[PDB]
């Protein structure tokens, strides 16, 4: 939607991972591998689940109430009768489609916040180690094994321990 | 290598869902949900809620005591259902404020009838017309007792009866209306009737209005109903010189959840906290499209049939 | 210069207008536009809709058959404009739950009237009085039909008009309160008269009111209007020993898109889909501050007489 | 707006451009000019366009209702045809007063973010051979001829080609 | 050092509040404010606001004339309050359409009456009863006229009343309802009784209606109250051969902000602009749960009893 | 958070902060120091104050109503009666619910972006002289003393100025 992150700087989905919502996709020393992060997983469900109930009260009992078909032509309070009703319906009606409406606007954009607070966790981790490749990837400038990036997912990535090695990576060039 | 290459990304799925945001008419996610009920279950559902099935008898009659609402003579209920073939097959008569009279009884949720001692001295009870039949011989509405003359003399009846209770008694009585006045003198000796019905704080009087009438099941006079509420307290008094069709006795006006409901779908062994016209009604969706009349824990009606809450993301399958 | 100065911007336009967010009370963007539609065309207009302007007739007296309706007779209408200046010129009267009947007739959109042979024998028709003028001549309401005696006896009437058409028809008539005894035994040999018109399913007796009234148009009489709505399948018996006003025939009811409507505005060649009391207005709005009452293809009346709604981003000028 | 573009970090707005809502202003080797990203100013108009029919419905056909003016007095069923009346009245002023406040709200967000998603698409591809400046404006380290901004635009540099050179002019310093 | 380093932040409090959003049920955050008025003042308060304070009178008792609703006689007010413990006092009656007769009036606002010079021609005026006890002895409503017979007669009357002010008038009268056919011929010759009240617009005739009730100090007459109101230009009628109840006069009529509530609270010293039964209500918060009936500035009423707005950031103490 | 500033990349709020809503902590070669940011802390309170009038407006004087409790069983009318205020009330408090719930949701992440735009903002005029720590929080690489500090809050940091200092500073290492 709006951070630009879902169909917008990640060109598409995963239809190959059931393991959750957002997760990773890292080619490395050995050979590649796919991954999910349920921290930002749960984080989206948590607001989607009960999302209507914040809003919409659970149903109330309503018993004898008035009528709201005739027979007859009574003229007066048959109209009143009816006005009423409709009155009602069409308040409801548009309750209900404006309450759709935004509330998916929302569901929209609580997701797609979180694949960006996704992106920018993973990237703060690795500082001046790697490069936004503007795919919604990452170009890491030193050895990662399968270890290495397991910590960038716990969140216990030090990146001064291979900073050293990222700059002769990095700077070989002119 | 020496160069690791990390990659983030989203779900995807094989077909998702158009939905709807402010921002777009149409827009594909990985799953939607309907928020409006359609569809009916095709019969109204006995548990939950006590239905009663009025069948040929519409409630006033139930309540009234035609001959055939016999059967639910001892009845109450939560929502009584009025089959639209249903019919009178008793006296003909009708009620001033018809509408009303309904709603009250459909909302005390009974026609238990209790049994008074009133008495009619001077004047011949139980009067009977070919048009109810109880069986093959003639009869007459269960709740009320025509008074026609004795001997040869109608004499004003005045007869009171205190409510000590501590509850709203409702009594059904009524006046009827002769066709010629050849019938007017010999029921009621006087040429002119009355009924003044009333208590300490209001009181209504009607006078029989002579004349032919549309013949139903022979009969060209007809009989028009009252009701009357009596506080606890209050009393009764019923006072009248000819054309009274008194009360036998008094119903129960409640508070509750009661109601009556028109509708010709039919009932069936099955469990539901929602009734339409269309039969019972699932309760989990906020919103519902299959009939503005309802009962029950019962869903929003709007007029539109189907709208869609996103529960998951944008799908995105491979550009 | 081995570099290169890359800059992104917006655009900005040279009179940004003021709207409401949920952030700040007024901010400025590119571009707004209107929801409340605040201006009438000052005109209704007669294209889209068939509307019928009654000029000097109230929709009531167009049918009853007041002289100067006379040109309405055959009418029918989307909607009625009642001018508030209009008038009776007839018998004076009036309606008991009036509105109602107004509502009723105003639905129906027509006063069409089908005429009927009742045999009216032993009384003298189609009296006349001197408020109710065709031309010259004394007249009375065209589609009601005044009985008084013949010779020197009144006997009770007791007319029978079966309904086997497949459609609700409606019947007017009325009872005549004389302004006193000396009147009513002349006219109607009676000294007390009556009126029951029954069916099948329902009855309504009326017995008159003998007394002095003001003059309008030299009379101390009135008459007052009741209806019959008689269902298909079902029959309308008139029963009166005096002081009948019988009707000549029915109305044919239409469940239909037809109203009325209080406006003294002109009637032009214009289109429109919506109508007040003020005139025709616009119909592309979601919004309207014009009036309350509405007919037609019609925007949601508000309070507030202005909304800006955003179409466009924040205007940034040069600081 | 809430991403901080319009009326933030970007001075302002350009009224010289007529060509698009968003667009970009370039100062090289063969000197200035204009130019319009018709793609994002494309995404926007969309959403604005038919903005308010996708929660109202289409306007409805209302015909014989109850009457709202009354030339007697009469009571309890004038009171009553009254407050239905009044009732609906200020639910439905309600509702638009609501409805163009969060329209709005809307519209400005989604505009300010539009900027926003250019900004970062233009940066994400330049990758180590420019500087964000501060103003939404970037300072790139090499000669870039039309044909060159013209592939930065349409979404066809290559930051790989122009790396080298960027580095030199970049690391002049110590 | 040989470098530095800075920190962003915001900041939290100790007495964090949960408050809903649309994410989550429950969330913290610096400050909030409650929405939702549940205290009210418990007393109603005599500004801004007149209140007048029925104590034992009901508003009909008052603008009749009961001999102990006298202190009444010339108020008005903004908000008259019916206490419960309230009764009447003098000769017992009924009112057709009572709600209605108590909104007209109390809209109006006031009670005050103007005297007229009615002439009752043939007839004893002024007539008092034992229920309706002024001083020691017999009274009456002050504001109506019970007529009687003459030594041997009770002609007809017809006493005319043009209305040239420029306002509304409101004439309040009634019948009377004697307890036999002893009494109908006793106090108003006429076997049968009428009264046929009407303008130049409308009319109403109420026939008597002879019949015992039970006993209200001591009587079982009964009178029925009819109000009428007459226009400017037009002109009230009264034609009556026994059993009126007459008019002294009449109530003027306005269009006001004045209405009436039933509350057993005590009015009590103090500023406030909405009341309710409860007793008056802090104005400040938009929303309300006391109670569905108000009068003056209030708050919207609604079912929930809280609703907290955020008014502060998300609230993060230190974990 | 949307933007994961509060309660996200910033751990925790300063309970110890009396002067704004938004500010900065620092220490440099004159210890540690405190201050708060006006701009966004008026930006964020602006837009809260009279948050609810810009939607539900100033209260309407009501006066004489239906009749919403009755004494007396009577049908139809006094049925309607009810419908009529039941309806209003349902209809009423739905729209209340519906309200607090997305106004408090605009709070929430108006106050986000501020704490965000905030750090956008200060980050921008760092440019290389300085290094996001993933902390709500930065490394400049050169000495910024207590005058030096105030350049940055009050936005008029030239860079240019401490860039060959950045640069030592930063690059002391290969392997
Ligand atoms: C005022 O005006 C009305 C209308 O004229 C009169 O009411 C009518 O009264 C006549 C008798 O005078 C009625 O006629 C009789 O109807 C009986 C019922 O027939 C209908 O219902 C049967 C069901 O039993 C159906 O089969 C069928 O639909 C009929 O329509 C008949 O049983 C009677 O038949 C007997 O007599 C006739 C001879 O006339 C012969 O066929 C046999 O001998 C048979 O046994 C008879 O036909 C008429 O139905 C009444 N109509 C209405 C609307 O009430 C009032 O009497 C009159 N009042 C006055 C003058 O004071
Ligand atoms: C109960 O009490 C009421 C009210 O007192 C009586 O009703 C009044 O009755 C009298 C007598 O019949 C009416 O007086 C007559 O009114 C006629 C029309 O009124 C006009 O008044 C002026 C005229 O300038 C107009 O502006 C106005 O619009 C009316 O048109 C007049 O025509 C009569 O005057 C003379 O007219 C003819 C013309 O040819 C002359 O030849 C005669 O000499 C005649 O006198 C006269 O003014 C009065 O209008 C009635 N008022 C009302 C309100 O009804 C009831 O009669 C009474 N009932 C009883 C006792 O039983
Ligand atoms: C139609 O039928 C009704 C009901 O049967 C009759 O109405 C009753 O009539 C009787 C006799 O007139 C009334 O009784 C009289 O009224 C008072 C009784 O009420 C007092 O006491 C009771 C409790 O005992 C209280 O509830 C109440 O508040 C009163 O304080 C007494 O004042 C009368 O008694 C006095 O008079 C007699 C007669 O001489 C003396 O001997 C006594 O000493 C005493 O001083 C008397 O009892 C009764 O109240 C009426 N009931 C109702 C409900 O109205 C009609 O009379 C009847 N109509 C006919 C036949 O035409
Ligand atoms: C073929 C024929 O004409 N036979 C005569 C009968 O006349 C008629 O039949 C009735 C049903 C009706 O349709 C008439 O219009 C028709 O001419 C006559 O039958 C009697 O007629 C009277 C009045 O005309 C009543 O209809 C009466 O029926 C009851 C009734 O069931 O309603 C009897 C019932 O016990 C009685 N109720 C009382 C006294 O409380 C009622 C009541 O009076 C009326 O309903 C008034 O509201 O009337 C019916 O028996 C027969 C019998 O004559 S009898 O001497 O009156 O019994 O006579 C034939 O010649
Ligand atoms: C000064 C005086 O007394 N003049 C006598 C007339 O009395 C009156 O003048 C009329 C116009 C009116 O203003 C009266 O209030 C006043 O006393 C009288 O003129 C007539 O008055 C009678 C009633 O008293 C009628 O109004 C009658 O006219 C009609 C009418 O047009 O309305 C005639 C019409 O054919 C008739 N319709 C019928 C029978 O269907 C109606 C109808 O009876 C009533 O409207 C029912 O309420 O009345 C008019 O003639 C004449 C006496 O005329 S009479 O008819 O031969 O008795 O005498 C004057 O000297
Ligand atoms: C024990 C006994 O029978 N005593 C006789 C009285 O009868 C009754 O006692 C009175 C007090 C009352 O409670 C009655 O219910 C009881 O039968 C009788 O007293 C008169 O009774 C008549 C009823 O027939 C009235 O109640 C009358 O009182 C008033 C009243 O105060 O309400 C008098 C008042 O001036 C009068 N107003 C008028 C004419 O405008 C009213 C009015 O008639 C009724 O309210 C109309 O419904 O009645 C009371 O005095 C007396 C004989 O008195 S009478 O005047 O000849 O009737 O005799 C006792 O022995
Ligand atoms: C800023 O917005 C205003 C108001 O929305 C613009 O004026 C409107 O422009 C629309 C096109 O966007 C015009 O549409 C026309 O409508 C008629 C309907 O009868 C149709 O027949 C035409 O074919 C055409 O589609 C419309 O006239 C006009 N409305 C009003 C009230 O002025 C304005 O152009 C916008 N300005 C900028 C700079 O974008
Ligand atoms: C798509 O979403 C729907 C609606 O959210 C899911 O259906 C419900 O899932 C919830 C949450 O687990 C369960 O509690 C309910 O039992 C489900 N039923 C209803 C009627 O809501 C559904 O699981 C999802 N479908 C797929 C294929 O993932
Ligand atoms: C409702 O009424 C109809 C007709 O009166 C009933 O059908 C008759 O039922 C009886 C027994 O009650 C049988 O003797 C007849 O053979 C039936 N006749 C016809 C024409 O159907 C019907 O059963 C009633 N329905 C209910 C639910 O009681
Ligand atoms: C439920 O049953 C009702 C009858 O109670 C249906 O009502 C009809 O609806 C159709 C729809 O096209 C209309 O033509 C008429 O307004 C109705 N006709 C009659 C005779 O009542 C209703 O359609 C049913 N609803 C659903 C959702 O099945
Ligand atoms: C937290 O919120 C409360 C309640 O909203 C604030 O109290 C307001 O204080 C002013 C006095 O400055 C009073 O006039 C109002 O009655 C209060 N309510 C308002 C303005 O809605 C209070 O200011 C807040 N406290 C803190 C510490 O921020
Ligand atoms: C409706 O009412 C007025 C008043 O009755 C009619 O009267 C007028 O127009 C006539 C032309 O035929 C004149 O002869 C009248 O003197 C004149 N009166 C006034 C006060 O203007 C008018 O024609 C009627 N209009 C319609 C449409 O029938
Ligand atoms: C929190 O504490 C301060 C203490 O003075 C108080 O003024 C403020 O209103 C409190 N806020 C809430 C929501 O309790």
């Amino acid at each position: 939607g709006i951070f630009g992150a879902i169909a917008g700087f990640i060109e598409n989905g995963w239809e190959g991972m059931v393991d959750g919502w957002y997760g990773f996709r890292y080619q490395n020393s050995e050979g590649t591998g796919q991954a999910a992060d349920l921290k930002s997983t749960q984080a989206a469900i948590d607001q989607i689940n009960g999302k209507l109930n914040r809003v919409i009260e659970r149903t109330n009992e309503k018993f004898h109430q008035i009528e709201k078909e005739f027979s007859e032509v009574e003229g007066r309070i048959q109209d009143l009768e009816k006005y009423v009703e409709d009155t009602k319906i069409d308040l409801w009606s548009y309750n209900a489609e404006l309450l759709v409406a935004l509330e998916n606007q929302h569901t929209i954009d609580l997701t797609d916040a979180e694949m960006n607070k996704l992106f920018e966790k993973t990237r703060r981790q690795l500082r001046e180690n790697a490069e936004d490749m503007g795919d919604g990837c990452f170009k890491i400038y030193h050895k990662c094994d399968n270890a290495c990036i397991e910590s960038i997912r716990t969140g216990t990535y030090d990146h001064y321990i291979y900073r050293d090695e990222a700059l002769n990576n990095r700077f070989q060039s002119g | 290598n020496n160069t690791a290459t990390l990659c983030l990304g989203h779900h995807a799925v094989a077909n998702g869902t158009l939905v709807k945001t402010m921002s777009d008419d149409q827009i594909e996610v990985t799953n939607a949900t309907e928020l409006v009920q359609s569809i009916s279950m095709g019969k109204i559902c006995n548990k939950s809620y006590r239905i009663l099935d009025g069948r040929n008898c519409t409630l006033i009659d139930a309540m009234l005591g035609d001959p055939h609402c016999d059967a639910f003579q001892y009845e109450s209920w939560d929502l009584f259902i009025e089959r639209s073939n249903a019919f009178s097959n008793c006296y003909p008569y009708d009620i001033p404020d018809y509408a009303s009279l309904r709603s009250i009884v459909a909302s005390s949720g009974t026609v238990e009838f209790t049994a008074e001692g009133f008495t009619w001295t001077g004047v011949t009870q139980n009067g009977r017309s070919g048009a109810c039949k109880r069986g093959s011989a003639d009869s007459f509405f269960s709740r009320l007792n025509w008074l026609t003359k004795s001997g040869s003399s109608y004499p004003t009846l005045n007869v009171t009866m205190p409510n000590n209770k501590n509850f709203d008694k409702l009594y059904i009585w009524g006046i009827h209306h002769p066709s010629s006045n050849q019938e007017q003198t010999k029921l009621y000796i006087q040429e002119s009737g009355r009924v003044t019905v009333s208590t300490k704080r209001s009181q209504q009087t009607i006078i029989p209005n002579i004349g032919s009438r549309p013949l139903v099941r022979g009969q060209s006079g007809r009989i028009s109903i009252y009701w009357t509420i009596v506080k606890p307290g209050d009393i009764l008094m019923i006072n009248s010189n000819g054309n009274l069709v008194a009360p036998r006795g008094y119903f129960k006006l409640n508070t509750g959840k009661s109601s009556v409901m028109r509708s010709d779908v039919p009932i069936d062994i099955c469990v539901s906290e929602c009734i339409t016209p269309n039969g019972s009604i699932s309760n989990d969706k906020p919103f519902q499209n299959v009939n503005k009349v309802t009962y029950g824990k019962c869903p929003k009606y709007i007029r539109q049939n189907t709208l869609k809450l996103a529960t998951g993301m944008r799908n995105v399958p491979e550009k």
